[PDB]
């Protein structure tokens, strides 16, 4: 048998509403290494709304 | 919210834990939110006579948070104070202004309709429940969307609706309807039943899928 | 309903957003020669090296797609006597019109409404990237040819998604945060800096929906609130 | 126009720029075998979780494309007898014209009318990047075909961009700014020194449609004259 | 630019802001641009006899500014005081030259035919408003295109469009109305209404939508 998958990804954020925040979520990318000095993260958001106002 | 239970014959707590949250082992904090002794289920029903706040027999109601408010200890003192009654904090209590269901129907939309109510003595009316919900659904209804004077976009255009009775009329009163009803969060959502054009006036029936 | 004897067939309508308020309810005298509609999904398949996995994100946006051909002989209209080629210009003209005030992004009032009598289904709908197509070939020289691509935004019987009213139980503008805002404006900046430094000594001591009942998230702005009708300290705290 | 009730249509016409002034137009004799308008739209759909997303950035370019051939027979013309070969050749120069000299030299027109009397539409188009194409096939010994794809610049009821007037209400241009700078190209040397360093005086300790009437625009514009004609310091301020 | 508004019977000016701007609370500031007293609205004829200048009742007509003037002060202070002037000074103020209008229609596209008049009593006459708008118009349409002496492309080739009346003559000669009507940017657009074409004699009519 082949396995099902179905992703379900939840956003928080504490300083607008977290939960209206995660729903204009297409995707991210998450660069963390012990090899360098720095994690970083990078994360996609959709243009409905002016999120530099935000 | 919560799930409604009722206790089979000689049911199992631990088996309702299980059957409610797939894991056995969070029986411990479902007696907990229901605050019930050790005896947590008992056959016979005059045992509960005793202690009957703390102590379930067959029949007997049962609350069954959900899985993210279980190790709440907040939310298991308040389902704890509030044990069968714990519809009426989601859905509110409100003042009562329905004071007669027999005349205002006929009105309509227009002005000078609905008025506040005392009911018993001296305690001003309240509506609260199922009712509550369904009151603020009708004025919902009832009322023009930019008629209020704060928050607009609040109400439905029905009035403007009043015509001609061809089909594509009745369709757009029923998106109208089903429009009006989805605004409201506590409606999950809205579809018709049954639709009826006899004569010259419009009639039909909604449901809504009421939470809890 | 569908010619199935019983009842007689109902023409597809639209219902396009008029500019100054309401709605035009612009309806087809005849019905699509051709209807074609999508539901693609997002399924997406990936092959390790000793198994495949099958994963799922969801439905993905609908297509809806149909071409037709306008009456030709006079037809008459509830406040008018239009022809098939009037017809298709007021279309034409309403898509153009839908179109171009478009150019903030986005429309802020409603989308495109569509009516499917054939069959009972409503969706509210957008224009697709391909548009309004129109050709009129040698062969039948005086029936015009439309065809008109869409995209599903969601159902009509749902509302908007931002327009939904939530629960606002309690208060959301409570009152303690303003005052608090009031006061610490009104205090001098003595007062403001000797806050800072109590707040930065009380740092250092660390170690080494909102409702007045049933709840306790606001539980900082009524302490947040005292300490500036009490003195405690040349200034608040927190 | 068409042949059903109205009386006869008129054939599709097409304008170019004459060099010498003035305009001329081409008629074509026989009507087009396939005529396409595409009417796209540039918007993009894209969903998220749980929510779609639509964007618009107003109406796309009105592709029009059309084919036709050119009747053997002869016909009258406005001067002279010309055959289909003669008509056909006479197109294909003054789209040579339009076209050749088009990026080199210098055309007068700036763009093309497209008269579509048949449909009752007008529009402004220029040559699309497919370009005119021309073929005979084996089943046409003596006729001509030709193909033609346009752009649409836009509807030729609006007038041109840069032949549009502004409101321009009150005086545009600030003669006070122009009188203060031929002023100031007679001072000195030591004059547009002390200027200089009034001006850094004054920008170092700041923070601490010309029109009078109904209007403040231009306050600054008439102190930097009276300041340099009365003299404020030996350059001026501002 | 300002929307005209007219006082409906028993309206607040809370509504009259909600309906425009959206929110209630720019009602502020709405009325300065009016410049009235705190009895803003008052249905009484009588109480507005006191100080008919300062005071507002219904039917009176009110300026609506678009949200960008809103919060200027110089809109504010402009408004306050001209109120029915603005329309005017909007629109423009020029010299009158319509000495002979039964004159200059039977000339089209004929030299030295407008000229200057006298109105009032020692005063070149002006015109301002919508009839300065449509004098403006007139005289562009009537003006040729490259007859002026500064800034050129300023007219029409109306008097090169004489032909064989025919119907492509008639599309051409609409369109370069339509462009020499839309050449100035206060008005929107254009469209022809009628046509007419009977022996030897051009006869038509225009819309335009001009702003405000």
């Amino acid at each position: 048998m082949r396995r099902i998958r179905r992703p379900k990804v939840r956003i928080e954020i504490v300083t607008y509403n977290g939960d209206e925040f995660g729903a204009k979520l297409l995707g991210f990318q998450t660069k963390n290494s012990m090899e360098d000095d720095s994690s970083v993260f990078q994360i996609n958001m959709a243009g409905d709304t002016y999120w530099d106002k935000l | 919210r919560f799930k409604k239970h009722v206790v089979q014959h000689e049911e199992t707590m631990q088996a309702i834990a299980q059957r409610y949250y797939g894991d056995v082992s969070y029986w411990i904090d479902l007696v907990e939110h229901n605050n019930l002794k050790y005896p947590y289920l008992v056959e016979t029903d005059e045992e509960k006579m005793k202690d009957p706040e703390r102590l379930a027999s067959t029949g007997d109601t049962l609350i069954i948070p959900i899985e993210s408010d279980l190790t709440d200890v907040s939310a298991k003192e308040i389902n704890s104070r509030d044990k069968d009654v714990l519809v009426e904090l989601a859905l509110g209590r409100d003042l009562n202004i329905t004071a007669d269901e027999k005349y205002f129907n006929e009105h309509g939309t227009s002005d000078n309709i609905l008025a506040f109510s005392t009911n018993g003595n001296g305690d001003l009316d309240t509506v609260k429940g199922i009712d509550n919900m369904k009151q603020q659904l009708q004025a919902r209804l009832l009322t023009p969307r930019g008629s209020l004077m704060l928050h607009p976009n609040y109400g439905s255009d029905l009035h403007n609706l009043f015509g001609l009775n061809i089909p594509e009329q009745a369709t757009l009163i029923e998106m109208e309807v089903l429009r009006t009803l989805t605004s409201d969060n506590r409606v999950k959502s809205a579809n018709l039943i049954d639709w009826k054009i006899q004569g010259n006036v419009y009639s039909g029936q909604f449901s809504v899928e009421i939470k809890s | 309903p569908q010619s199935d004897g019983i009842s007689n067939l109902h023409r597809i309508a639209l219902r396009f957003p008029k500019e100054g308020g309401g709605y035009d309810m612009y309806r087809f005298k005849v019905n699509p020669e051709n209807y074609t509609i999508d539901s693609p999904q997002r399924t997406t398949a990936i092959k390790t090296k000793s198994d495949i996995v099958i994963e799922d994100y969801g439905k993905d946006i609908e297509v809806i797609n149909f071409t037709g051909t306008t009456g030709f002989r006079p037809v008459r209209e509830a406040d008018g006597l239009k022809t098939g080629k009037q017809k298709m210009e007021e279309l034409q003209s309403r898509v153009s019109e839908y179109a171009m005030q478009g150019g903030s992004g986005n429309v802020s009032g409603s989308y495109l409404q569509f009516f499917n009598f054939t069959d009972d289904s409503y969706y509210k709908v957008h224009l697709a990237p391909q548009g309004l197509k129109i050709t009129r070939s040698k062969d039948e020289p005086l029936l015009f040819r439309y065809e008109i691509t869409l995209v599903v935004i969601g159902s009509l019987t749902e509302a908007d998604r931002s327009a939904v009213t939530t629960e606002e139980f309690g208060n959301v503008k409570p009152n303690a945060s303003q005052r608090v805002d009031e006061g610490i404006k009104e205090l001098d900046k003595n007062a403001r800096k000797t806050r800072d430094r109590n707040n930065q000594e009380i740092s250092r001591r660390e170690n080494t929906i909102y409702n007045p009942r049933q709840s306790t998230n606001g539980l900082k702005g009524n302490i947040d609130n005292m300490a500036l009708i009490i003195g405690y300290g040349d200034g608040g705290v927190s």
